[PDB]
RNA sequence: GUGGGGUAACGGCCCACCAAGCCGAAGAUCGGUACGGGCCGUGAGAGCGGGAGCCCGGAGAUGGACACUGAGACACGGGUCCA
RNA sequence: AGUGGUGGCCACUAUUAUUGGGCCUAAAGCGGCCGUAGCCGGGCCCGUAAGUCCCUGGCGAAAUCCCACGGCUCAACCGUGGG
């Protein structure tokens, strides 16, 4: 499972024994790993309490924004730099804060595809 | 182990505001969520059985509620788990009887009888204010009810003011303000079932609400919190208050 | 100058962090304590110490205890050891960081 | 003899509620039929609509407590008053 | 010198001192470390069921002289072997080889030995689910 | 090394008494000691007393009246509220109000009976009867 | 949660002094068990416990509880109407033994003997305040002392029951 | 600490990088022991000892481990494997 | 209408000792000295109010406990009211 819970070690260091099983409310979910493709492929996910959330597994277009506040829907050519990891830019992975190359030029992603389901960025 | 929401409530754990014998039986009516909190309400079923003696057995009480012979705030209610809370008006037209729910000096609720003409007015504390789309102002009361009004009328109201609500048709009658010298009836605390006048409002930062000081009829001064202070008149109580 | 709701002047420096209560998105709600800085080595971190006297019901004397607390040190104030500081409960921030410095009542040299 | 301590009126249920005491010095606790047929006299009540719930016989006392109903119509008692006490009073086989 | 410390701010070490010397006694240390409950052949049980093997008579310690009858029994609970004293007159006559018995402690000082018999820690109460004393009185009959 | 003036003072008083001399010269004189000496003198347990500026720490001269069964200094300064004096009184007195206790309170060190009348707790310092 | 016994056993069961004193007492009052004497001593002692706690007690609750104590003592018929807390300590066991229902009925002349009064009480031949009581250990209030009367249905109620003749002769004799 | 991920949600919960911290003689670490409280037994009380019976909170469904339905579950009277 | 035997727990016990224990002869002061943390520390003046104390709001839920009253024949138990 993906369990987002207690560290097995105390702050001082004494290893912590578990006293109960894990809880479904406490587990997480797989990583989206949003990628560059020719079309937008998305998965809606039922979530805790019946909510919903859509998840981009492949992205084709982006909403870039001018500093003035005017938005352009455009395509995404390739990712320039991913500060989150070095493996991601090599594998066209799309993540918030990444520097991306579109037809307009250089943009910085200011949205999370994993949770938002769309990719917004600011022209630089 | 427990795995979610309860549906029961043992008699022994019942709130201290209910004049209910506790070791006679074990099971009581768990109130469903509603206008007033667990700590300031009781199921209507106990009102019918104990506080009015109209029903000896809960089944018969439920039958009478099914007949819909009871008017709370000018609305019939069949739910025998309704939280009938503080400063509500219970009206029986078949008997022409009208009471208001009010705590005790000890911290328990009693049905103080009131005149029929008063039975249509309900004062509501203004718990909070909010802006809803369309720039409309929505006010959330102490009892959980909500009232919508215009942007222009926003300053007519402020939190901690009392609105004399016309419950039969939901019409706003008067807005008693919170300012120095108002007449205020306490709701909770050691000073419960006290009525006095305000001299000072203690502006308390660091997470602690406003402590108002109340001056009683005899001139004795005491203190309580803002939220426990419920205004009922500028200089005299506009409702019969024991 | 933005208000924290605690009677203390604001730090002169304006930092760009998202974790300065005077210069960020985070809030404050919970108790306020006071204490002394004992260690500052980890980045943007502080361990505040607090001494107090505790009463032994069987012995009717007093036990002086020392209590430590981890908290976050924003760069605007830059707390150092030897300094009397004010601490407030804050949003969970790290594995253990759950309090934040709000001011330096008195630095070490004084 | 029978002496009424209280008569009250449930208007929401259209019924009279009667608390009374029965004096039976040295003589066994009376049967239900006799107490019903004798209480029926002095309040001008229909036998069918009237039901007696409990006659508590006190230890070491010549006074037994008694508590009874008096409805106004046949349908209401069937609708409300549960079958068992009707069987005890005989109003249902 | 004066008993010490006694001050306002010295409660900690006074407490430590007394905890240290609390190990000086015997009863508390015996309770906390549960020495009996790892040495007990009865496993804390007031009475235990056993099977007898052999009849043994012993001599009272001097200056008391007298032949005391007793039996050796293997515990059904765990299987240790222990001797139980038979009180009464003519008791051994009732008991014989291979007999179910019920046995408790002798009630000596700290549960230890009693009087003129050495180390014997137990006495029988029921043999084959029949109580010893009445058989000593003879009111009932052994099975 | 001298560490507590008051205890040495009251011990010195009692040790004079059981002999029963007339004049005593408490070498460690302090302002608090003088207040104390006023306390029981207001119940005449001692006669007059005087302060003498010795140039070093003062010395108190005191006459005895032969009426001190025992006068000890409660050393660990137990703080006590009003409502429980009877426990501590029973801790240090032979019988009901048979003597006094000296309590330091917010207003000034003095006896215990009035401190009950004024209804203010404090910190026990000395007992005597 | 377990309900406690209402009496306190003597700290030593074979002191000659106390044993003979209790013997004299139960000879005088013909009680069935020393448990009874112990119970009566217990409520005596708890009265005194309240008295002693209160005599040193200061506070509004203390005064109110004190007045409650005095009032209940008076109502039992164990004290004068001008009684003051100081005297309650002087209350003896015999003060309560007299107030026993059985001792009262024998003292009313209605019995020739203490045990005969007991037999009447169990057999219900006595009534108090129009209600029958079967327990000779019940403690009677002062206000009821005038109402202690023969139970109506009792054969002894009639003035012709042959035992009642001997009762009357003992009363006058 | 920087930047992200996933979550109902904040956070080393995870992940990539950057640093050398943090706890311990006012006893960590390790072991022995053990559900926590309202309480109860005893004592003149200081105190000592214990958490079975009711109520509140916590944890479990032979042991482990993993899903679906769902507002609420890893679900005594629902499912899958291993022992 | 219970009593006896056994086992375990508090008192007995100032034989666990702060209240409240001993250490020359009964077991108990190390061979001596130095000193770190800890503990205890001379008096006077100014300030503080951390401790300490008085008053005051919220809170420490119920059941169990103390007390008066009412119901159960009394009691135990229950209710109302005060701690």
């Amino acid at each position: 499972a993906i369990w987002q819970g207690r560290s097995l070690k105390k702050p001082s260091g004494g290893r912590i024994v578990l006293a109960r099983k894990k809880r479904k409310r406490e587990l997480g979910r797989e990583p989206s790993n949003t990628r560059v493709a020719e079309q937008d492929k998305r998965k809606i996910i039922r979530t805790y309490g019946g909510n919903r959330k859509v998840r981009l597994t492949a992205a084709a277009y982006a909403n870039v924004f001018d500093k003035s506040g005017k938005g352009r829907k455009v395509r995404i050519i390739r990712v320039i730099e991913n500060p989150a990891n070095r493996q991601f830019a090599r594998r066209n992975i799309i993540t918030k804060g990444a520097i991306i190359e579109t037809e307009i030029g250089k943009a910085k992603v200011t949205s999370r595809p994993g949770q938002d389901g769309v990719v917004n960025a600011i022209l630089l | 182990a427990r795995k979610g929401p309860k549906r029961h409530l043992k008699r022994l754990a019942a709130p201290t505001s209910w004049y209910i014998e506790r070791k006679a039986y074990k099971w009581a009516v768990r109130p469903r969520p509603g206008p007033h909190n667990m700590r300031t309400s009781i199921p209507l079923l106990y009102i019918v059985r104990d506080y009015l003696g109209y029903a000896k057995t809960a089944r018969e009480a439920r039958k009478i509620l099914n007949e819909g012979k009871f008017l709370v705030d000018g609305r019939v209610r069949k739910d025998y788990k309704f939280p009938v809370g503080i400063m509500d008006v219970v009206s029986i037209p078949e008997t022409g009887e009208h009471y208001r729910v009010l705590p005790n000096r000890i911290g328990k609720l009693i049905l103080h009888p009131i005149s029929e003409d008063e039975a249509f007015i309900k004062p509501l504390r203004i718990r909070n204010k909010r802006m809803i789309k369309g720039a409309r102002v929505q006010l959330n009361f102490h009892d959980g009810t909500n009232h919508i009004v215009s942007i222009a009328e926003k300053d007519n109201y402020f939190t901690s003011y009392t609105v004399l609500m016309k419950v039969p048709e939901r019409e706003i009658l008067e807005v008693l303000p919170f300012e120095k010298g108002a007449y205020v009836f306490v709701t909770q605390g050691k000073n419960v079932a006290r009525k006095g006048r305000i001299v000072e409002i203690k502006r308390f930062p660091m997470g602690w609400p406003d402590v108002v000081t109340i001056e009683d009829e005899e001139g004795e001064l005491f203190d309580t919190l803002k939220e426990y202070a419920f205004v009922v008149g500028t200089d005299k109580p506009k409702i019969s208050l024991p | 100058m933005r208000d924290i709701g605690l009677r203390v002047q604001p730090p002169a420096e304006k930092c760009d962090d998202p974790k300065c209560p005077w210069h960020g998105n985070l809030k404050i709600h919970g108790r306020v304590f006071e204490g002394i800085v004992v260690s500052d080595k980890p980045r943007k971190t502080v361990t505040v110490e607090r001494q107090y006297y505790f009463y032994l019901n069987k012995y009717e004397r007093y036990e002086l205890r020392r209590s430590k607390i981890h908290a976050h040190n924003p760069p605007c104030i830059n707390a150092k050891v030897g300094d009397k500081v004010l601490i407030a409960e804050t949003r969970p921030l790290s594995k253990t960081k759950h309090f934040v410095v709000v001011a330096v009542l008195e630095r070490a040299e004084e | 003899e029978i002496r009424i301590k209280e008569i009250k009126e449930n208007k929401l249920i259209g019924r009279k509620e009667i608390y009374f005491e029965i004096y039976h010095p040295g003589e066994p606790t009376p049967s239900r039929k006799d107490v019903k047929g004798k209480l029926v006299a002095m309040l001008d009540l229909n036998p069918e609509t009237t039901v007696i719930q409990y006659i508590r016989s006190y230890f070491g006392s010549y006074i037994s407590k008694g508590y009874a109903k008096a409805y106004d119509s046949k349908e209401r008692m069937l609708y409300i008053e549960p079958e068992y006490i009707l069987i005890r009073d005989g109003l249902i086989e | 010198g004066k008993k010490a410390p006694n001050g306002e701010f010295a409660g900690r070490k006074l407490k430590l001192k007394r905890k240290k010397f609390r190990w000086s006694d015997i009863r508390y240390k015996r309770r906390v470390l549960r020495l009996k409950e790892k040495s007990d052949p009865l496993e804390g049980a007031p009475q235990a069921r056993g099977i007898v093997l052999e009849k043994i008579a012993v001599e009272a310690k001097q200056p008391n002289s007298g032949m005391r009858k007793a039996v050796r029994v293997q515990l059904i609970k765990n299987g240790k072997v222990v001797t139980a004293f038979c009180p009464g007159d003519g008791a051994i006559k009732f008991i014989d080889e291979h007999d179910e018995v019920i046995i408790e402690g002798i009630g000596g000082p700290k549960g230890g030995s009693m009087g003129d018999i050495p180390g014997i820690r137990y006495k029988v109460v029921k043999v084959n689910r029949v109580s010893l004393k009445e058989l000593v009185k003879g009111r009932k009959e052994k099975p | 090394t001298l560490l507590d003036p008051l205890a040495n003072a009251l011990s010195h008083i009692t040790n004079s008494e059981r002999v029963g001399k007339r004049e005593v010269y408490i070498k460690p004189a302090s302002k608090l000691i003088g207040e104390v000496l006023r306390v029981m003198q207001k119940y005449g347990y001692i006669g007059e007393f005087e302060f003498i500026d010795d140039g070093r720490a003062g010395v108190y001269r005191v006459q005895l009246l032969g009426r001190i069964n025992k006068a000890g200094a409660i050393k660990p300064r137990f703080p006590v509220k009003v409502s429980e004096f009877e426990k501590w009184e029973k801790r240090f007195l032979p019988a009901f109000e048979f003597g006094i206790l000296i309590v330091s309170t917010s207003q000034g060190v003095m006896s215990h009976k009035e401190a009950i009348e004024k209804g203010i707790g404090g910190r026990l310092i000395a007992y005597v009867y | 949660k377990r309900q406690r016994k209402k009496y306190e056993t003597p700290p030593h069961p074979w002191i000659k002094e106390r044993l003979d004193r209790e013997r004299v007492l139960m000879d005088k009052y013909e009680l069935k068990n020393k448990k009874e004497l112990w119970k009566h001593e217990t409520q005596l002692k708890n009265f005194r416990r309240r008295a002693r706690r209160l005599l040193a007690a200061r506070g509004k609750q203390a005064e109110i509880e004190r007045e409650q104590l005095l009032a209940r003592l008076k109502r039992l018929g164990l004290l004068p109407e001008d009684a003051v807390l100081d005297d309650v300590l002087s209350l003896t066991i015999e003060d309560i033994l007299e107030r026993r229902l059985q001792t009262i009925v024998y003292k009313k002349g209605l019995a020739r003997t203490m045990r005969q009064a007991r037999q009447l009480i169990v057999h219900g031949h006595i009534e108090v305040n129009g209600q029958i009581i079967r327990s000779p250990s019940y403690l009677v209030l002062k206000e009821e002392e005038d109402t202690i009367t023969y139970a109506r249905t009792s054969p002894f109620a009639n003035p012709q029951h042959p035992e009642r003749m001997m009762i009357e002769k003992a009363k006058q004799g």
